[PDB]
């Protein structure tokens, strides 16, 4: 996570590059595992933060039906959303998702 | 005082005025569904005072499309007699049309509203009386400064100006609206002299039902090709029944075999007749309906006749006013995709545009609805 | 309940199949066809009904006499005048004729009412069949224009617009092949919900500040923390 932080936010350090390219088998561990977003962390310049994508999680997302409510979600923001209610109505989404989940991954 | 109290109970009152006028027209005409002859009679499997209750009814519904149009007479008569008179008073002041233009004799609706200028009254509903003035200190001197001052300018039959008030009525007659809510009370009327063309008010949902007036206006935005459509189907069918009077005269026979006193459908008029009673009208072509050949020397040019008929007709004209009804969704679609496209482009006014105003966050609903937001320039 | 019904008849218990109304994935989008125009469908044929309506209004006195379902007055003639059952004809035949309803009546031969029965029967078959059927017709062809549209919709504004950030494809070509990355590595939106998952799986005291901080924002459902515009790359050079 670390290293990856190193890079993303300060590219361009051929010192970090060697560095960071000799951690590579690492990062091919954790590639799915670590999660990465953006947000605005108060400062109001963009953070990005990094996370664990757990593995029961992650691969639950794909599989069945969520793949199918996934995009009935995106159906349901590009046909008939507004602009406010975007963001909110993806949490609205999610926290549903979130939810599925973990049904499926207590199965 | 009650005259003017109850007159703003109409007003208020009147898309319900008008939408229970249209409820009422359902029951009564649910009513009209249980009707014979033996003389025209009403049979009742039902209670015995139905028949009242369509007496009742009847009257009713008359009442209500008399007490309607008088909250129509002061809701949407006063709308478009404002709308009347900005039209002129504008083009006074911008057009100067009865001392300049003189209108053309095409819309009579503008000639309409020469006499009016002469009244004191002229402006009522514009809210913006300085008209008459305006337009004399724009256009007296040079014109007329008294010549256009000229132009312009018990005890209830001579309060009123008249020649307002007759050019008043002379635009709301011109009203479709206003007609057409006369139309519909004069079938009213009749319903107390015959209660069957009384229920001909069901055409009140080509105005009522807000949704399905989207269906009827599925046509009629392109219903001015519709008719040529139609029209060019007059006259295609129009020179096929001239094949046939030359070519195939003796294969029509509406007639048993020959036996019975064998009618022979040659006369141009009844062949067109024909055509258009059946062969238009066949689901399968007119070869259908007629002698279909069996060895002779017109078989070759009777079919080739009527496989043409068959397709330039049924298949592909038919297909046209399919169709054309058709393209009348996919145009009317396209216009509501253009609406919620451009105004969530660009700001109404200010033209600009989604883009500049996602730098700021969430920025282009703020900037509809706080910096422009359309209805503070109303 | 009608699984149930089979044990005690083994015939309503096979109504089952409208199961496929929700069973076939692929079949759904075809019943789907329907349904998403399908308020102003049934108006539609509310107009059918009405306008059919009229025209048995009009036979009602005008052309009563023409009824015969009876062979020739030779049987016991009936003559299907009454407005119940004469409306009841106009939607079992003339609506449902396929050549109109001058294909079953007794057409006209020389009569007065002859020009006022063909051109009763010209419009009806217009009116109706021609035109009426044909909307029934393109309403559902348009609700394939309609549907087909928003999935166009769709796949022009997932490809233009990366979902969160607003921001639109132009942006990201910058970077070679960029706005796959960003819309697979920089917002790709699973992780926002994994994230939203990492929140919710920790407590309180096990968050970070940047998310604590969020937890604070979510609870609030404050939203300022998705990126609006201005996702990192254009926060940066
Ligand atoms: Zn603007
Ligand atoms: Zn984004």
């Amino acid at each position: 996570v670390l290293l990856t932080n190193l890079s993303e936010h300060m590219p361009n350090d051929t010192r970090l590059q060697t560095f960071l390219e000799l951690a590579e088998s690492v990062l091919n561990y954790f590639q799915p595992f670590l999660g990465r977003i953006e947000i605005m962390g108060s400062a109001k310049r963009i953070e990005r933060v990094y996370f664990e994508i757990s593995e029961s999680s992650r691969t639950q997302w794909e599989k069945p039906q969520v793949k199918e409510s996934k995009r009935q979600f995106i159906f349901d923001v590009v046909n008939e959303g507004g602009e406010k209610e975007k963001m909110e109505l993806f949490v609205n989404f999610c926290e549903d998702t979130i939810f599925e989940m973990q049904l499926a991954a207590q199965i | 005082a009650y005259q003017q109290k109850l007159l703003n109970y109409f007003a208020r009152n009147f898309y319900n005025m008008r939408m229970l006028a249209l409820f009422v027209a359902f029951a009564i005409n649910f009513i009209l569904l249980f009707y014979k002859v033996s003389v025209h009679y009403v049979l009742e499997e039902s209670s015995g005072y139905m028949e009242p209750t369509l007496r009742i009814l009847a009257i009713l519904h008359t009442v209500i499309s008399f007490f309607c149009i008088i909250g129509y007479y002061c809701l949407k008569v006063p709308l478009v007699i404002f709308k009347r008179e900005k039209e002129v008073a504008r083009k006074l002041e911008f057009d100067g049309l009865y001392i300049t233009e003189q209108p053309s004799e095409d819309d009579i609706k503008g000639q309409w509203d020469r006499l009016v200028i002469n009244t004191q009254s002229f402006p009522n509903n514009y809210w913006d009386k300085f008209v008459k003035r305006k337009v004399m200190d724009k256009y007296g001197e040079f014109y007329g400064r008294d010549r256009i001052s000229e132009l312009l300018g018990s005890a209830v039959l001579n309060s009123i100006d008249v020649k307002y008030q007759m050019w008043k009525l002379g635009v709301v007659f011109t009203d479709n609206s206003f007609l057409y809510l006369a139309w519909y009370m004069t079938m009213s009327v009749l319903g107390h002299y015959n209660n069957f063309f009384f229920a001909a008010h069901l055409l009140d949902i080509a105005m009522g039902f807000k949704t399905l007036r989207t269906i009827l206006s599925s046509v009629t935005h392109n219903g001015k090709q519709l008719v040529l459509t139609v029209g060019l189907l007059a006259v295609v069918v129009y020179l096929y029944t001239v094949v046939a009077f030359n070519f195939f005269r003796k294969f029509y026979n509406k007639s048993e075999d020959g036996d019975t006193p064998d009618m022979k459908c040659d006369d141009m008029l009844t062949c067109y007749m024909f055509h258009m009673y059946v062969g238009v009208r066949a689901g399968g072509g007119i070869g259908d309906e007629i002698e279909d050949p069996a060895g002779d020397e017109y078989e070759i040019y009777r079919i080739i006749f009527d496989i043409t008929f068959f397709f330039f007709v049924i298949v592909i004209l038919l297909a046209i006013i399919q169709g054309l009804i058709i393209d009348a969704f996919g145009e009317l679609r396209d216009q509501q995709e253009q609406v919620k496209e451009d105004m969530e482009t660009k700001c109404f006014i200010c033209g600009i545009g989604n883009d500049y105003f996602d730098t700021v966050p969430h920025g282009f609903e703020t900037h509809t609805l706080q910096e422009h937001n359309l209805a503070n320039y109303l | 309940t009608m699984s149930v019904l089979g044990h005690y008849n083994n015939f309503f218990f096979a109504a089952h199949l409208l199961d496929i109304a929700m069973g076939f994935k692929t079949l759904r989008t075809i019943l789907s066809s329907v349904t998403h125009n399908g308020k102003q469908l049934v108006l539609t044929v509310g107009l059918l009904a009405v306008v059919v309506y009229l025209y048995t209004v009009v036979a009602f006195n005008f052309f009563r006499k023409f009824y015969n379902k009876s062979e020739d007055g030779d049987t016991p003639d009936m003559k299907c005048d009454d407005m119940l059952t004469c409306y009841m004809f106009h939607m079992y035949v003339g609506v449902r004729a396929g050549g109109g309803i001058g294909d079953e009546i007794e057409d006209p031969a020389g009569d007065e009412y002859e020009i006022y029965r063909i051109i009763f029967d010209i419009t009806f078959f217009f009116f109706v069949i021609v035109i009426l059927l044909a909307i029934i017709q393109g309403l559902i062809i348009d609700a394939f224009g309609e549907l087909r549209d928003q999935q166009e919709q769709v796949k022009e504004d997932m490809e233009t617009k990366c979902f969160i950030c607003g921001i639109g494809n132009d942006y990201f070509d910058t970077v070679p092949h960029g706005f796959e990355t960003h819309t697979l590595q920089e917002h790709n939106l699973a992780n926002y919900l994994f994230f939203l998952m990492y929140l919710i799986n920790k407590d309180e005291t096990e968050h970070t500040g940047q998310e604590s901080y969020v937890w604070k924002m979510y609870q609030e459902r404050c939203w300022e923390f998705f990126p609006a515009g201005d996702c990192f790359r254009k926060q940066y050079e």
